[PDB]
């Protein structure tokens, strides 16, 4: 649980993506939520001003405000404010979802995708299973750390990481029980970098190796942080007096969910 | 975090 | 439960779609399964041939065979057959999912949508609430019967159906506990027809009327029936002799799931 | 959807129960709800009087009134009434859950079980599998119709119903896709009767035949109907004049959910 | 993720319990799982011997072995071993569920409950809102740390902890449960205590259900679960004299643990 | 259902 | 209907 | 977890 020093705003995005085995993009879906936590009663009569760069009328984002949040102010001035102007936000450090968005992209469209994937598989020789290569390319401006790939098999023989065919970031099997099967973690994917993970794994037939799932999460704590889609806070202001700014912090995050190759 | 109310 | 007279093939599609209040398409997603039911042991050693019109290599459909189905024969010849050629399909009338597909479409794309929706709302001159008009247009070549529109409010005053601004459609409030709120059913939406449902309903503010959910479901029993997306069966044949054709029937269905205006 | 002629009250109970293979009771759990549907505005300012035979202070039932229902009036006089006395029930035929209950029972306690189960299994003399006998005993006062037993296997060979050791020569395999595996239906289980179903089915080892699941449901429409646990309505009355009784109907139901032998 | 030195055995129990507001037990349900992780291929042809103190024929537990685990051996000798004696456990540090159990208890029976609860509420007379007292009593032999009580309201005003009647309790962010959450630092083994605060709500019944959240774990070869599940040894599948190195973690976590 | 409103 | 096996 | 195989 991140610490809240008064106001803490969390901009959380979750990305779903699906790839064919050769890396062709099938679909993607980004969901986002802006959560507000307040633990100081003196800061509870506040409004959030979203960044001027955000187009709040972009219908492809299906912006939806919470029932208690004034939709008309959001749409008019990019302001998050209560619908009843005489009330204040709960201030006992509850996570308050105030705004949500969702966007989808279709086949062959990479606009929502932070990490592209391709796979190559062949029957191995010099063990009993398949030689897999997972190729990846990041378009993020920051590093992804601890990226986990899960293959849905439970082999009788240990996985053999093919260190020479894979990257020179390092790979190792790890326990990861959020996904079913055998999981391999890569330490880092540098900003904007392309790499490969190569291993041999036992499976009864090629199609058993799929869906391969990837699991990753990054966050930044910084007042000026912008989410993957560009969501960001410009300021936080007294609800009465929009010239009076208040202290606050912002965490942004991007997490995979259904991010697979099939 | 959507079933709060004020 | 539909009756099976030996071999019964069910091609079941479910459609999700979301619209802005003015009718702009946000997204859509179609999910499909092909289920085989066999209740005559003499017919259990069978293979299905899909219609030639189906592109089984269309990556935007992410066709996925059941683990026990032979993927390579599906991809090569559009045949559904067991990966283990000695084995036979379970033949105690169990619904066997043998093939699945999914396709997504983005903002402003109507290719997956059987029914388009637009709303018009204005403050009522009678109730403490709103005069709603839901406009709909079918692109289906068959009728939709018993279509249900749900509004997420529970008003103290009855809903007033405005028959003067509605398609003569036997509109009536119905109990429908699969969706939360107040439900109105229309008897029919004719093939390719455009209509409207109009009513006055109490709500505290306009935004409380949304999301409006539509619920519909149609099915057709006919050997030659084609699904919404064009899925269909060319023949059914003995697994060990493809010249020997077997008797069968086919049901196709389309059902809404998260089909809404928001 | 049952027809509502003004007021319709539904008393719905769902039973979970688990048995060892030898019929020893492991656990049970009953859940209930009282639902109100009103479709005539003239009947919306109404209050429900529960039957005098009900004990509303039996804590083992954890009677829980909907947030909008007045808990003190329920506890004091067995009256279902709104906590805000100026409001009325929604009257657009919406299913309004007003009261819920839940009771549990431990190992070897049959107080909540309508149908006791026991199994006997032995290797078959014909199939590659097992001769199964499911023995059941009803304590209900009414018949159960179309009771379905599901075995979690999908055999190559047809199931052979052993009519000489079954009560209903009549039992038949049916498609039932709410439970996974092979499903056999029996036409009736008479009130208070003990009977048996016997068949031979293929499985790889005895433990693969388990969990066996049973599915049943019964309902009665009658003003004076009582539920399984005894819930029932005495009258319905104007909220402001308890001498003025209103017309109404009642449906009672009992449905299995997680009802199995393991 | 706990570190695995070769073999790591996790014994995990989850407890549900429901109380009336006055503390009368309505019900409870305990669910357990024994998970095996193996990350050394040399240790994959292993069998687990459960503690001799476990009655594996107690039907009220509905002990269920994983399809690939030999039921007969479990029943006969309290051994966890593969049904197919020519196979081995997957050994790429995957969590393998090998055994489960489940037990229920009815009204007024505290045998499955680690922490009993009673509540008392009345309008506050010194400030806005309701004065709540939650009384608790542990029957555990170890301390519970960081126990979280959640009240399903979102008050305008800050919660006031009535430091006189509880001292250390504090409001925390806990989004696994909806509402306002208060954490208590410790509940000592076998101790009884109380949490007392004032909170705003629109009417008394809005304060319910109150939910409690707790989780404790220990790492020790000889650790026993809340219900007594434990490991005696780990042994080579082909030679039950040859013991193998291993560790054990036990845990107990609340799930639907409330007063209503 | 249990999310009904007065 | 995707748990079937044989 | 409970869906692992040999």
């Amino acid at each position: 649980v991140p610490e809240n020093n008064g106001i803490l705003i969390s901009i959380k995005e979750v990305i779903n993506a699906e790839f064919s085995r050769d890396g062709t993009i099938h679909s993607s879906e980004l969901k986002g939520v802006l959560e507000l936590r307040i633990n100081d009663h003196d800061l509870s009569h506040s409004n959030l001003k979203l960044a001027d760069s955000i187009d709040v009328r972009d219908k492809s984002f299906q912006f939806k405000t919470h029932p208690n949040i004034d939709k008309q102010s959001f749409l008019s001035t990019k302001l998050i404010s209560l619908r009843d102007k005489s009330k204040a936000f709960p201030a006992n450090d509850q996570s308050l979802g105030v705004l949500r968005w969702r966007k989808v992209a279709p086949a062959e469209d990479d606009s929502l995708i932070p990490l592209t994937l391709t796979t190559a598989v062949s029957p191995s020789e010099s063990q009993q299973g398949f030689d897999v290569i997972i190729e990846y390319e990041s378009v993020l401006e920051t590093e992804l750390a601890d990226v986990i790939f899960t293959i849905p098999v439970f082999p009788q023989e240990p996985v053999d990481i093919n260190t020479e065919s894979s990257t020179c970031s390092d790979a190792e099997v790890v326990n990861m029980d959020q996904e079913m099967g055998t999981s391999i973690k890569i330490s880092k994917i540098a900003a904007n970098d392309a790499g490969a993970l190569a291993f041999t794994i036992e499976a009864p037939y090629e199609d058993a190796l799929y869906p391969m799932t990837v699991s990753f999460q990054e966050s930044t704590r910084d007042k000026l942080a912008k989410s993957f889609t560009g969501m960001a806070i410009q300021s936080v202001v007294m609800a009465n007096d929009h010239d009076q700014e208040l202290p606050y912090d912002v965490i942004t995050s991007l997490k995979s969910d259904e991010y697979l190759v099939q | 975090d959507w079933n709060w109310e004020v």
